[PDB]
């Protein structure tokens, strides 16, 4: 292992045989600045900062030419050794403390996925939601396995809850990780000092007739 | 004594009074409530206008072509 | 369950300290397997498994595209990293923190990664128990944390979570703490009762 | 006639000699869903979840030509038989209920348009509206003329009115086409009440002395 | 008015069913008057218009490009479906009803255009006066329809309108039905009153 | 018998005190009506966001080039 | 006498009475406060749509190539 | 000197040797239509009613490069005369009339700039704003200096207040030039309204009971 | 204090009247010195520092190139400025103007230049004293102007601020004017001492 105060992965490219599909990604301390959409030919940026610079797309696809030619030639030598499939682990939290009301982001993380094959969908109440969802690319990791993220933008409401569907080789059956988000007290306690500090303002109006009565 | 009979008017009128205020009271928390979601639609808007959405792989439509006259 | 074959190629550039010391490696995995490697630090290319001699080899021999590999320790690693000191390195976010019932202190929405939460208990520094979330990872940039302690309900005690953050030049401190309604009912009727009565007492003594 | 579930319109092409000028669209179910921008060579795509495709705007400039082509060994033919202007059929309504206050949308329907030459313009007492004015491209009909639709967010107001100015060579003068969107019954009623319940809690006062005048 | 030409062609696909019967039709069209076309039933150019011969033959000379026309019905019209099926053809938008005063039931923003309403008089259809105002089609993917029937109004009548639509696994129905002040003034000012005579007789009794 | 000048000073601080009522409550309007107005400009912004115009014809500007000096 | 009683209890309810709408239109006014805030950022965020930034020199980002497996 | 009813500038070429960098734009009247970013090669348009226009990026970079020519056989002519740097001047003021709460823009003038080489930051409470400032490019004179405009969508605050830091060669150190934006006599008036309107209802129901005293 | 050195080009184009008629020059810059210039009114590059014969001769010795210059009055200024009629010169914005305390008039957003601005004291146009900002330039195609006038309070004065501008069909203008609280307190407490002065009368003569 190498211990660094910062990490950064310039060369993060991927390629698979099963659609045939791939990917590229610069990393910088875990976080995705950019990656460049393989059959559209653009770089489209992560970080609003980073958009000041420039990355041809043309070299993302030069270099998964290469891991195309070279995977062919590796599973000759590996004997057609498939991928074996893993477990994938799903964890859904909230971005911000759960006001109801407050525009919040739902996070779901999909981790040790492998290979890079998964859909994640959420569901409302049994039926898909496709308003506001947005994913990042295939994260990667130090065992070569990767991580993925899922946002939902919602609006709390204490009658709706949601779920994250995973779905993934490696689970038997589709995974779903649930997520779920005083008047009577306040009515009498705002009744009590209603009568009371209505009797504080009769006594003062009382008392200043009984002081004045003497003189 | 009619002095007596004077208060009597005005507190029937102070009361009557209270219940406009109760009215229009009870009538701007609608406004509010409604304001509310209003406002916070609007905030969700905002919220999706800097998130985008991971692409779909490329297909191309496909069209048809005319001839020539010959 | 289909098969599928995955190569991926990972280019990583190490930096500790500033630019005085960098290690960069090349890393080429099959199947969550990584056979052939380069280290900055042996500038020759090396086989992790037995499917790297014939790949290690044939990549050492060719000199011209040995050298270029190397350079990329200056062309690659170090012209980045320049770009990163003005945009990546350079941001900050101020981290946010809320008080909510044990008693959760939660610190969302900062970036770097370092930060340091404390809990007090009137200006005593609580470390009876306390039981922290690691880092979570947003995905955005962003970093969360999650503290909670235990808590002896006691009246009038407060509590307060601090943090530090190298985004903030001052820490940030939250504090926490029909009550009121009745203790305001008593005064008042109590206050009702003693005026009233002197209402009797000065008829009594002018009469 | 054809008789189907489904229409799909893939080679609208549209070429005439006053600009000269043409089009390009596709159509699914007599909705349009992009047009190629002839001269600025870009494909507009007209429906959000249709973005994910490619439709490369060069095909377009290449069908346009041999139209072009066509049309000028057709002339000869015909023996310069000029095309016969139509009276356009001009309908304006509202997208949604008009409620005041909330936005809305103005339609505003050029139907039997034949040439493709028009313009559709609104108009606010008098004056141009050159605000939030939108139009959509020449849909095609079955007897080969044409529809275009014309929209004007809008904010109603009770004071405002509008009306759709409609210019075209078959109408001998431009066509306008117009469309335009309790205090006291409320106060008597709200004292009504106001007045009967502030009896209804002083006979209870009241009452409550009687009741307790005889204990 | 000065003097134009307009040339306009178009390529037709018609899906009946599913893709178990496709027809493709393109057609030459010279000032609204379509004089050449082809028919995917009968696979060969004709002509519609005495334009047409000049233009039928030779085109259906040239085999190989008689050949090129016919297949599109595969590579065009089939090739596209595809892709309508995962984002045209699967574009649903759940209807909004709103009924004001005859009385007007609007049904509006609504994808595809298959719908049926129904107004109904106290779990009766009232089937006896009914004007339907054709589809609207708004251009924006949406459409519109506007249901009207006459009302002989009664005191505790209810009309709800009844909507069905592709989109919707449950219908929606939406209902409709200074009296209320009224109503409580005379309520208020007996019981008014009503209090107010038992004290006199409270009083005579005790007397 | 001062009972009743007690009662007197009520209900004038009891009137008082509801003709504050009134004046926050007028006040408040005025914002909700202000309100109203800013959240359904916002609305129409929204609404603008997502309508393109139809494209007019292209025209190039032009341009002015210098010269070389030798 | 008891007429006097009964008036005593009616003034005092009234008093309960208007300490309520007190209370609810303090509580309003906590609304409409931060109502105002959210109404005004959003104006913000439309008056920052319109503006864009003026760019900084290009510099271009760099990368690593793979090697072929002979 | 020449008098015209409209200037415009359809030329207007800058290069210089400090970076090397340059500068293209279009002037109409004292305002600026578009520039075309080098770097880039983007034409950005200034005004939403001229993106309706094309103007090709590689015009203008053909235009610069031969500036850069040009300056090079005019050092040597010169005997290398290097720019003499000028003191600019900075203005400060609000683009709409300051009322606190409602959205505004700051303007930060610095003109008689020379060379066109300039820091414009804005500083609030002694800390820099990278939030909402945005700059207009240098814009010609007819002494052929420049004048640049910097902006600050801001939320007056009466807290709050603002500086523009100015760095220019011609400033002996940095230029920072400022921008800085009843209850208890409403209280008075409100209770004064209070008690008199009081007695007013109270004198009428007084006097209605003496009025009907006498019949 | 680096040494920079600066060239810089301008084309501009002059419109007197509309396109009756044109001028056209182009100045070449060698940090703030123009040396060589090209004017429609003469048609020969000529020299205005002594750095411009070594470049006026040799660019009007190239006729091919003289002659390309000399018709850019016509493929430059007369070519944008049909596409500025369109577009710039259509453009108008309505100005907006407020008014507070000297007594300041601002006039804001608005486009082109020419405004003219009066103050008026109850009908009478106040030339006195005022002083006027000069034209503003916002630089996003906006302009201000601030006139300010002198003020001598009376009771019922009227001050009102009248503009007019090119975008507009008729002018606009904008007018300006605890007290209310006090001429009511006066009025009420007389009113409520009126009322019950009466009641004693009307006692008096009953009794
Ligand atoms: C499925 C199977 O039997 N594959 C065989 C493997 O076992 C063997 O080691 C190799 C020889 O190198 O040939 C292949
Ligand atoms: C305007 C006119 O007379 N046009 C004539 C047409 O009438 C005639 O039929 C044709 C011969 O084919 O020649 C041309
Ligand atoms: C710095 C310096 O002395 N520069 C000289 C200049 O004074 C002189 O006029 C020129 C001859 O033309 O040669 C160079």
């Amino acid at each position: 292992d190498i211990v660094a105060d910062h990490v950064a992965s310039y060369g993060v490219n991927l390629y698979q045989s099963y659609g045939p599909s791939g990917q590229y990604t610069h990393e910088f301390d875990g976080d995705e600045q950019f990656y460049v959409d393989l059959g559209r030919k653009e770089t489209v940026w992560c970080l609003p900062v980073l958009r000041q610079f420039r990355f041809d797309p043309q070299f993302a696809l030069t270099n998964i030419a290469v891991l195309k030619h070279n995977l062919n030639s590796l599973i000759k030598r590996s004997n057609s050794t498939a991928a074996t499939n893993e477990v994938p682990e799903v964890t859904v939290f909230s971005k911000s403390p759960v006001t109801l009301g407050q525009p919040n982001i739902l996070i779901c993380l999909v981790d040790n996925i492998f290979p890079p094959v998964v859909n994640i969908t959420w569901l409302s109440n049994g039926h898909s939601v496709t308003e506001g969802v947005s994913e990042t690319s295939f994260l990667s990791k130090s065992d070569h396995s990767f991580f993925k993220i899922s946002y939902l933008t919602l609006l709390p409401s204490a009658e709706e809850s949601y779920d994250c569907k995973v779905e993934h080789w490696g689970l038997d059956k589709p995974l779903l990780k649930h997520w779920e988000p005083m008047s009577e007290l306040t009515e009498t306690v705002v009744c009590a000092l209603g009568l009371s500090v209505g009797l504080v303002g009769i006594v003062v109006g009382t008392v200043f007739i009984i002081r004045g009565l003497r003189s | 004594g009619a002095l007596y009979t004077g208060f009597s008017i005005l507190v029937t009128l102070l009361l009557a009074g209270q219940a406009t205020t109760a009215y229009f009271l009870y009538q701007q928390q609608g406004r509010l409530d409604k304001l509310t979601v209003t406002s916070q639609n609007l905030q969700l808007e905002n919220l999706r206008m800097k998130l985008p959405k991971p692409p779909k792989p490329v297909s191309k439509m496909r069209m048809a072509t005319p001839l020539l006259m010959q | 369950s289909p098969e599928d074959f995955v190569y991926q190629f990972k280019a990583m550039c190490y930096f500790t300290n500033g630019t005085e010391r960098v290690r960069y490696v090349t890393r080429y995995i099959y199947n969550r397997e990584e056979y052939a490697r380069f280290d900055s630090d042996v500038e020759v290319y090396r086989a992790v498994t037995p499917l790297g001699p014939p790949d290690a080899e044939y990549w050492n021999s060719q000199k011209e595209v040995l050298e270029r590999t190397r350079a990329e320790l200056d062309t690659v690693c170090r012209h980045n990293y320049q770009l990163e000191l003005r945009t990546t390195l350079q941001r900050r976010v101020e981290p946010t923190v809320t008080i909510s019932p044990l008693l959760v202190c939660s610190v969302t929405d900062f970036y770097p990664a370092q930060i340091k939460v404390r809990w007090f208990r009137n200006d005593q520094e609580e470390t009876t128990g306390v039981v922290s979330t690691p880092l979570i990872r947003n995905g955005d940039w962003t970093f969360q944390i999650l503290v909670m302690l235990e808590m002896t309900p006691q009246h009038g005690d407060v509590y307060t979570c601090h943090v530090e953050h190298p985004s903030l030049q001052n820490p940030i401190t939250v504090e926490w703490r029909q009550s009121k309604m009745l203790s305001g009912i008593g005064g008042f009727v109590l206050g009702l009762i003693f005026l009233g009565l002197g209402l009797i007492i000065h008829h009594r003594s002018q009469k």
